[PDB]
């Protein structure tokens, strides 16, 4: 089934007049960023040469790269990761945009190719040899090695090791092909060579890869009564330079020309597409007249040894205006077809076909029979499915950009356990890879959320103890983003983010202490500290601090001073938690977690040691007495709380002595305030099924830096980045470049702790 | 003498602040010892006989869709190697303490196999591998490597220790796991640490004693 | 020079309409006009390559151009002007001497006698012109001009005598046809018939002869061995016509009843042309299974010995399946190479058309194959197109071998270009494979346009490369790059020359080029705020002239690639130009959209170079017109144009009863 | 011109086309001297040392080729033996003052890459075959022009590297190395090695 999640339109910047339309490009990355071009056409033609980057969770904020492309942008293409964007226009000029300062709002291209005057008609990154297959029939198999498995693919152009080179290959409207190879250094090698000796028109082209490191490029000249020719390209590096070796493959003609009843209709091949890059053996063609069209699937299969035979074809359609092929790499064999028909799993078996009326058809891969139909109620000039293929984005024959959700069973009603197992399978696939799971949260209903969270934790267990290491913060981010979606579970998300932050501090503080000499070896001083704090249950802080070799815990008294704000957050969070004990609030989960309270104890002990070395590093508490040791008071109450939960099989409810002592804490100290990270402006909580949000671009339907705990003003003067998932704000450049704890600041250069990207926020100027 | 030098560096936030100090004290002198006298702009690549340097930089698992190891092709210029050591940006990390040492070592093994297919004018040369790390290894077997997939760090460091590769560890923070791996990579059959905090164990190569 | 190079076989009325158009656009005096016609004809004759093109150029200058002048005289004191132009020409002694060295005779004498015969020139004018030419000239084989001028009456009389099969005497038909197959005689007849409009009737005559000789009648060996030769001669000359002068002279254009001839269907579905690639497993190449086994048994019997009744159309349609089974037998290995030699000799020996049909299917089949799979099938062509099998030839064997080697050259050339394979039949393909192998195609375009500007005229080879680039990069790329190369000129002289050349270059596909020009290039130059510094006065006046000449010539209203490609093309001009006579004809839509843009530019603030451009565009719309492109002008332009600065009203209004009111408003209130 | 003047000035300069047409030696780009070492240079062949253009009297609209750098004349003169003083009299070189004349340097580089191309054609059908004679004359000529710093060594070498980069010109690289050896062996002691 299909629901419009939202429709984002330009405001007053439509009504392109007196200059005709142009074809659009669209590219959905692995991270959820849409790069697309549109026909704005207001006071400049550079408004048709701007590349809009739209983060799919905050669509109002649309970045607009002013690409310096003198003709119209033919192709956009994200990386195998999500970090670079290739854009090529007519008259050569492939540009490779990369992020500036790891912001998803600042792009700049330093590298590019140029085959001047020849329009680029196909463009692709080279293949890096990673390919995995999804076994849906092993969805319950309780190990991620059985569900997703790598399929032994070889990368085109391996260079001195197992390591693939990165680079692109483009195919021009003449017979020319060009390969550019990026070195690990900034150098770039280009080579162009004709495809075959008979130089001819290439009006449509496409690029797939094979096992064996061969590119397979298909050319057509649009005439639909002329053959769709095929070339095998092999890249090599000869001693300094790229070298391209081409070879003709079996061409195909097309049915509806041998129909002999009325063969003259459909005279234009309008789309040529391999079914997926790295699936080079099947080809989807789309012949079209002015009003009607035919799509066809062909396959190379051998018996003339190799020979293109048809698989299927549609009967007759409207004129196909756009085509989107899926990206989810299903395993495609016969048992998996059977089990995905039985358990109605349909995410990887669909193509979307827009038409010149409003309709959109999601149609089968192998035998092109229509699986679902969505009537727009004007046509989609560009479509793109997502990487989990649960949502398709599309740009219309107006300014409108819409995101549709496709249900994983295509509208046929499933019992709740099957829907749970489908969405859990996809979230596990996004967990094993690093892809974003936002499109999945389009499909999670509130009433199932809690059950889904349970299943995640059960799948976080029973993996093989290294997967549990590498999937920790990913499953905390997925747990928080799932628990955002339901009113029963909306309270817990703050806890999860502080849990991330706690670990992010804890390890780093245990990273900073370099033991000056190895006493009691084979245990690093993080582990010595944890052992000593877990065996010594003394309520005083002095008695714990005595037994901890405190000539080891030494820093240079410069970074030790610069750690002040993180230590301030530690002390303030401990005090807030203990004062919150007598009362569902931002701290309710931590009171019964023994492990986090142990971590808070360990940080209070190392804070005490560092305070004895230098007293300026300590947090400050405004005390309503002057003969007070506030750190020892909070440590006494923390040990008395933690001994409740460090028991084996305990669940000890806290006794009344702790309750009255923590009632006395606002009398003795002032509980300050705290900032809680997920300032929720995400759409997925705001959306509802059967109701689409109609947004305008740029309309957007106590300020702290959350990572370095600096208080910005009322209206902050220094500029900031915001995370795109959690929403934490940091200032962009560091305040003191000399005194900067780079062990802490350099962790969050490329991402946030939750995982999302940074995104530059504009200043207010009130 | 002829040397096949491979550096394996952890490109994460830890080793971020300490790298500049390590380079002046240990890495830069080690390159000079292989290349007598400091390099300046006259050294040319392309002599397939001679000393050939290489980098392998690895990462943790937080660079989630990006690749784990960035390898550089061999160079005969010590100067290009110095520019590569300047060009590393240490941006990674997050809420973790470990890193992917198995990946860096497996690609170092593939480097040494391609070196062994390269140099046939000499049967065996001085095959030196350094590991500049600040972090204990993960428990993951190696995933993004061919012919060394499914191997832990102990198995790979055994294969480094046999076949006569001289394995060294330079770490700015003294650690138990790194010492255990060094003890394991024992070649078949001196205090070099200028700073007391630094842990430097060099099976092969000569560094001024401090 | 374009009409000489591309369509010799075009009708003279289209050329007269186009030339009168060009004479009205830029106001050309009649003596300079006819002088440019003669100078173009002679220059194109001198620069022609030796072979068929030289015969075609001699026909165009000697026969088609004199007829064109006669039509101009009727449409328009023409004799005084053509006599003036002939004196203008007779001053140019080096051109005429270069031509006379190529003509091997004085060609000006034949021109003056021919224009005397047509009645362009008075006789006294002819005689004093020949006296002047002889005085300036003073300082065994017949030449081709005499052959052509005498061969055109033989074209008419051969039509009228071979209507009746030489009173049904096939021996006579064979002798006369063998005399035609002799050297160059066929080409002379075809060049004369093409230049004089009678190629269609000639093709109908040989096609009807072919239909008559398809079946045959009860006969002994001697009468049938004549009838098969008649099939060979008619077939090979029809293939040579279709490969030289295009295929559309072979088509019947209306066949009442289903009885389309054999050669028309064979050419439709089975013969490679330039833009036609064939499907080897089309249903045309799979007629039966019954007849093809009879035919492979026939080819494996011996010398046919059974040519007495063959139904040659059925045989020629079945050879494709026959050699397909032969190829499968050789790919399995069940047939030896030596039996392959026997089968190829039985094909190519007695009748040569069988080799042409087999080679056509072989070319389709090799074009579909991969690289490594081709090696066997190319050997088949090497045996089918090899030197002559001897000692059982019927009659006229060497001449049929020569014509067949030419046809097989032009069939195989593309496939044997894909893989470097030399078959070496012995120039006959003078303009073929012109582009460099690796160079990007804009460098080709800018170099050829630079050389055409520095000469001042367009060559024949340059016309062929411009055609291949228009076919290859498409219309938009072509027109945009040529207009860019216009707009970076800085001199008045070079800009005006570049525009006068670019109109003729765009006359390859004028209609589509006008749609791209007035729809995509000009609105993108007028709407973009950074672009209009390119619209300065030197190149800008020239560009406005070219746009209005293109608009008028497309309104008042041509190559075979362009016909195929516009039949290919699908576009919705109602959707491209939404617009806020028919108005579903796209040119009216482009013109209405452009005039809306021009009114919007004139009405706005921020006057710059683009306002000067739309001023110039409207001024040459006024000046170039006789009276209509300006029927699409919005009536608010009448008011606004004199707000931005008489006749520019009174011409632009098109004079309806409401149109007088807007006219009288603007003219009185200047 | 400015967009407000426009035709008013441009057409005006076009009416000075015939006067310029009077004052042009026709076919001046394709007229070549016979190089004699005698001195007493006719001032017709003098070029402009900055831009390799013919020095033109007035500001008229001359024909489009007369504003191009005359490289054909300079390459024809540099290919001749004993055209040493004639190239100095053309480009105004003086030998009391060293200058690093750039267009001379680029013409010498293009002469070297032309010799490399013509050596890579065959060079083996005819043993003399004008190739090794050209390389000997290139040795002598280029020694003189780099030795007095009218051109410079390292810019010449790296521009030569940019011309030969990727063109794949390898059959007579030994001759090019020989010519470079003549420069280095001539002047290693005078300059620093970084040159
Ligand atoms: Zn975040």
């Amino acid at each position: 089934m299909m629901d419009l999640a939202y429709v984002c339109e330009w405001e007053k910047w439509s009504k392109s007049t007196h200059c005709p339309s142009v074809p659009l490009a669209c590219a959905w990355s692995c991270r959820n960023l849409i790069a697309f071009t549109m026909d704005l056409r207001s006071d400049d033609q550079d408004l048709t040469r701007m590349i809009h980057i739209l983060d799919t969770e905050h669509p109002w904020d649309l970045h607009s790269i002013p690409s310096e492309h003198h003709e119209a942008i033919t192709c956009l293409e994200w990386d195998q990761s999500g970090s670079r964007l290739l854009s090529a226009d007519a008259d050569g000029q492939i540009k490779c945009w990369s992020m500036a300062d790891h912001l998803a709002n600042s792009w700049e291209s330093s590298v590019g190719s140029l085959v001047e005057g020849d329009p680029i008609v196909a463009l692709s990154w080279l293949h890096n040899g990673v390919k995995l297959a999804l076994h849906v029939e092993k969805s319950g198999a309780s190990s991620f090695g059985e569900k997703f498995s790598r399929v032994k693919f070889s990368p085109s152009l391996t260079l001195f090791g197992g390591k693939p080179m990165e680079g692109w290959i483009a195919v021009t409207v003449s017979g020319l092909v060009t390969v550019s190879l990026l070195k690990p250094s900034g150098q770039v090698l280009t080579s162009t060579e004709s495809l075959c000796r008979l130089r001819g028109r290439v009006a449509l082209a496409d690029i797939a890869f094979t096992g064996g490191g061969n590119i397979v490029v298909a050319t057509a000249d649009g005439s639909s009564a002329s053959p769709v020719q095929f070339y095998k390209v092999c890249v090599s590096v000869v001693s300094e330079k790229c070298r391209i070796d081409t070879e003709i493959l079996p061409s195909l003609f097309m049915r509806c020309t041998t129909d002999l009843n009325r063969k003259d209709k459909f005279p234009a091949i309008t789309h040529l597409k391999f079914l997926a890059r790295d699936m080079s053996e099947q080809v989807l063609l789309c012949a079209s007249s002015q009003t009607s069209s035919i799509v066809e699937c062909w396959s190379l299969r051998k018996e003339t040894i190799l020979k293109w035979r048809i698989l299927s074809a549609t009967n007759d359609l409207d004129r196909v205006s756009a085509v989107a092929l899926p990206k989810l790499p299903i395993s495609l064999t016969n048992t998996d077809l059977k089990v995905a028909s039985d358990t109605q799993f349909y995410p990887g078996l669909g193509l979307a076909l827009a038409f010149h009326d409003g309709s959109v058809h999601i149609v089968h891969r192998l035998s092109l029979q229509t699986m679902a139909v969505f009537y727009s109620s004007v046509h989609l000039k560009a479509m793109q499915l997502s990487w989990t293929s649960l949502a398709l984005v599309g740009i219309d024959s107006h300014g409108k950009l819409s995101v549709l959700r496709l249900s994983p069973s295509m509208g046929h009603p499933l019992e709740v356990g099957l829907a749970l197992r489908h969405l859990l399978f996809l979230l596990e696939y996004c967990m094993v890879t690093g892809y974003d799971w936002w499109d999945i949260l389009l499909h999670v209903q509130p009433s199932m959320v809690q059950s889904l969270v349970e299943k995640l934790h059960e799948e976080y267990t029973r993996q093989t103890a290294a997967l549990q290491q590498v999937l920790s913060t990913r499953i905390l981010a997925m747990k928080a983003s799932l628990c955002k979606l339901s009113p029963c579970t909306v309270t817990r998300v703050c806890d999860y983010h502080t849990k991330l932050f706690l670990i992010a501090i804890s390890s780093t503080l245990k990273s900073l202490l370099r033991p000056h000499f190895l006493n009691t070896p084979d245990k690093s001083p993080g582990d010595r500290l944890t052992e000593i704090c877990t065996k010594i249950t003394d309520v005083d802080i002095d008695k714990v601090m005595i037994n901890l070799k405190t000539e080891e815990f030494v820093l240079d008294m410069n970074t030790l001073q610069a750690l002040q704000q993180l230590l301030q957050w530690v002390g303030d969070f401990v005090l807030y938690l203990l004062a919150s004990l007598p009362n569902l609030r931002p701290g309710h989960s931590f009171l019964r977690d023994g492990t986090s309270l142990g971590m808070l104890r360990e940080l209070m002990v190392v804070i005490r040691i560092w305070g004895l070395l230098k007293p300026s590093c300590l947090p400050v508490y405004t005390a309503t007495s002057d003969t007070q040791d506030s750190m020892s008071l909070l440590f006494r109450l923390l040990t008395k709380l933690w001994i409740c939960c460090r028991d084996e099989g305990p669940a000890s409810e806290p006794d009344e002595a702790l309750v009255d002592e923590c009632c006395l804490l606002p009398s003795q100290l002032l509980i300050p305030s705290l900032d809680w990270l997920p300032a929720s402006d995400g759409l997925v909580s705001r959306l509802q099924p059967k109701q689409p949000l109609r947004l305008q671009f740029g309309r957007a339907p106590p300020k702290i830096d959350h990572l370095r705990r600096l208080h910005l003003g009322a209206c902050p003067t220094e500029e900031c980045k915001a995370c795109t998932r959690c929403g934490c704000v940091t200032m962009l450049k560091s305040p003191n470049r000399t005194t900067a704890v780079k062990q802490w600041e350099q962790r969050w250069i490329k991402n946030c702790l939750c995982g999302g990207l940074w995104w530059r926020v504009p200043l207010s100027y009130p | 003498v002829v040397a096949d030098v491979v550096f394996v560096i952890e490109g994460t936030a830890n080793l971020g602040p300490y790298f500049e100090g390590l380079r002046k004290h240990y890495l830069l002198p080690a390159i000079e010892y292989f290349n007598g006298g400091p390099p300046a702009e006259t050294d040319f690549g392309g002599d397939y006989g001679g000393t050939q340097y290489s980098l392998v930089v690895f990462n943790t698992v937080d660079c989630a869709p990006e690749s784990y190891v960035q390898c550089h092709a061999p160079t005969s210029s010590a100067y290009e190697f110095v520019t590569w050591l300047d060009g590393i940006k240490f941006m990674g990390g997050g809420g973790e303490s470990c890193s992917l040492i198995a990946e860096g070592l497996s690609t170092a093994l593939q480097l040494f196999d391609d070196f062994k297919k390269m140099r046939e004018q000499i049967g065996q040369t001085h095959r030196v591998c350094l590991l500049i790390c600040n972090s204990p290894p993960y428990l993951l077997p190696a995933v993004e490597s061919t012919t060394y997939s499914g191997c832990t760090t102990e198995n790979l460091v055994q294969q480094i220790g046999e076949r006569g590769i001289h394995f060294s560890i330079v770490s700015p923070r003294k650690l138990p796991a790194l010492r255990l791996l060094f003890e394991k990579a024992a070649p078949p059959a001196t205090d070099v640490s200028q700073d007391p905090r630094h842990m430097v164990l060099v099976r092969g190569l000569v560094l001024p004693v401090g | 020079l374009l009409e000489g190079t591309m369509n010799l076989t075009g009708e003279t009325q289209s050329l007269v309409e186009q030339l009168t158009m060009v004479k009205r656009m830029q106001h050309i005096p009649t003596p300079l006009f006819v002088l440019e016609i003669w100078k173009a004809c002679f220059v194109g004759l001198i620069e022609s390559p030796e072979g068929t093109e030289e015969l075609k150029w001699t026909a165009f200058t000697f026969l088609k151009i004199p007829q064109v002048l006669v039509k101009l005289k009727k449409y328009s004191d023409f004799t005084e002007d053509v006599n003036c132009a002939f004196e203008f020409l007779l001053k140019l002694t080096p051109l005429l001497d270069k031509a006379d060295q190529r003509c091997n005779c004085d060609c000006t004498n034949f021109l003056l006698q021919e224009c005397g015969k047509q009645g362009l020139l008075s006789e006294a004018s002819v005689n004093n012109l020949m006296a002047k030419r002889k005085a300036d000239r003073e300082h065994n084989i017949q030449p081709n001009i005499q052959l052509i001028l005498r061969a055109e009456p033989t074209v008419t009389n051969i039509l009228k005598t071979m209507d009746a099969d030489h009173s049904k005497s096939p021996e006579g038909l064979l002798g006369v046809l063998g005399h035609m197959l002799s050297g160059k005689s066929l080409d002379l007849l075809l060049a004369a018939a093409a230049a004089t409009g009678k190629l269609k009737s000639f093709a109908r005559k040989f096609i009807n002869l072919n239909e008559f000789t398809t079946y045959g009648s009860e006969e002994s060996t001697k009468p049938a061995s004549v009838r098969a030769l008649l099939f060979d001669i008619s077939f090979l000359m029809l293939c040579h016509v279709a490969q030289t002068y295009g295929s559309e002279v072979i088509l019947s254009e209306s066949r009442t009843g289903a009885e389309v001839p054999f050669f028309e269907t064979w050419m439709q579905t089975c013969m490679p042309e330039e833009g036609k690639i064939l499907n080897p497993d089309h249903p045309c190449f799979r007629p039966d299974s019954t007849k093809v086994e009879s035919l492979v048994a026939l080819l494996n019997n011996s010398s046919e010995m059974k040519l007495v009744q063959m139904k040659w159309h059925e045989a020629c349609l079945s050879i494709s399946a026959a050699i397909l089974e032969i190829l499968n037998a050789w790919e399995n290995g069940v047939l030896a190479f030596e039996s392959i030699q026997k089968i190829t000799d039985n094909i190519k020996g007695k009748v040569c058309s069988l080799a042409v049909c087999a080679v056509a299917w072989l070319v389709a089949h090799v074009r579909m194959l991969g690289l490594d799979e081709r090696e066997k099938s190319l050997q088949m062509i090497r045996q089918l197109a090899g030197p002559l099998f001897s000692e059982n030839t019927l009659q006229f064997y060497n001449e049929r071998v020569v014509i067949m080697n030419s046809i097989l050259e032009r069939m195989c050339a593309d496939v044997l270009q894909q893989t470097a394979t030399q078959i070496k039949f012995p120039d006959t393909m003078p303009y073929w494979n012109l582009l460099p192998p690796k160079r990007p195609i804009k460098e080709v375009l800018t170099d050829i346009f630079a050389k055409v500007l520095e000469k001042g005229w367009v060559d024949s080879r340059s016309i062929h490369i411009f055609d291949t680039l228009l076919h290859m990069g498409g219309v938009y790329w072509f027109c945009n790059n040529l207009i860019k190369e216009l707009l970076k000129e800085t001199r008045k002289e070079h800009t005006l020359r570049a525009v006068e050349l670019l109109y003729s270059i765009f006359c390859l596909d004028m209609q589509q080029v006008t749609l791209v020009l007035l729809g995509h290039i000009l609105p993108g130059l007028l709407t973009d705020s950074s672009k209009w510094h390119s619209l300065m006065d030197p190149p800008g006046t020239a560009l406005a002239k070219l746009a209005v000449w293109c608009a008028l010539s497309s309104y008042s209203s041509a190559s075979t690639r362009q016909k195929k490609r516009h039949r290919e093309d699908i576009e919705d001009y109602i959707s491209l130009f939404p617009l806020d006579v028919n108005m579903r004809d796209p040119l009216n839509r482009v013109l209405a959209n452009l005039f809306l843009l021009i009114s919007s530019i004139l009405g706005s603030r921020t006057a710059g170079p683009h306002t000067q451009f739309v001023q110039w565009f409207m001024e040459e719309c006024v000046d170039c017109l006789e009276q209509s492109v300006l029927q699409f002008m919005p009536f608010t332009t009448v008011s606004e144009l004199v707000k931005v600065s008489k006749v520019v009203l009174a011409i632009t209004d098109l004079s309806l009863p409401l149109g007088r009111q807007v006219a009288a408003k603007a003219i009185a209130a200047l | 011109p400015h967009w407000l003047l426009g035709n008013l000035v441009s057409d005006f300069v076009d009416t000075f086309r015939p006067t310029a047409r009077i004052n042009s030696i026709c076919g001046r780009c394709s007229l070549l001297p016979v190089v004699n070492n005698s001195g007493a240079i006719c001032n017709s062949w003098k070029l402009d040392p900055a831009t390799l253009r013919f020095p033109l009297k007035g500001l008229l609209p001359y024909d489009k080729d007369l504003f191009e750098p005359q490289t054909a004349l300079l390459r024809y003169v540099l290919e001749q033996p004993y055209s040493r003083d004639m190239v100095c009299n053309m480009l105004g070189l003086n030998k009391q003052h060293k200058q690093r004349c750039p267009v001379l340097e680029d013409q010498l580089v293009d002469l070297v890459v032309y010799a490399m191309e013509r050596s890579e054609t065959e060079e083996k059908f005819d043993d003399g075959g004008t190739s090794q004679l050209l390389w000997q004359h290139l040795s002598s000529q280029l020694i003189f022009f780099v030795l007095f710093q009218f051109a410079s060594f390292p810019h010449m070498v790296l521009s030569l590297h940019q011309k030969l980069a990727g063109r794949g010109l390898i059959k007579g690289r030994d001759h090019l190395m020989w010519v470079l050896l003549q420069f280095i062996s001539g002047s290693i002691q005078k300059n620093a090695l970084a040159d």
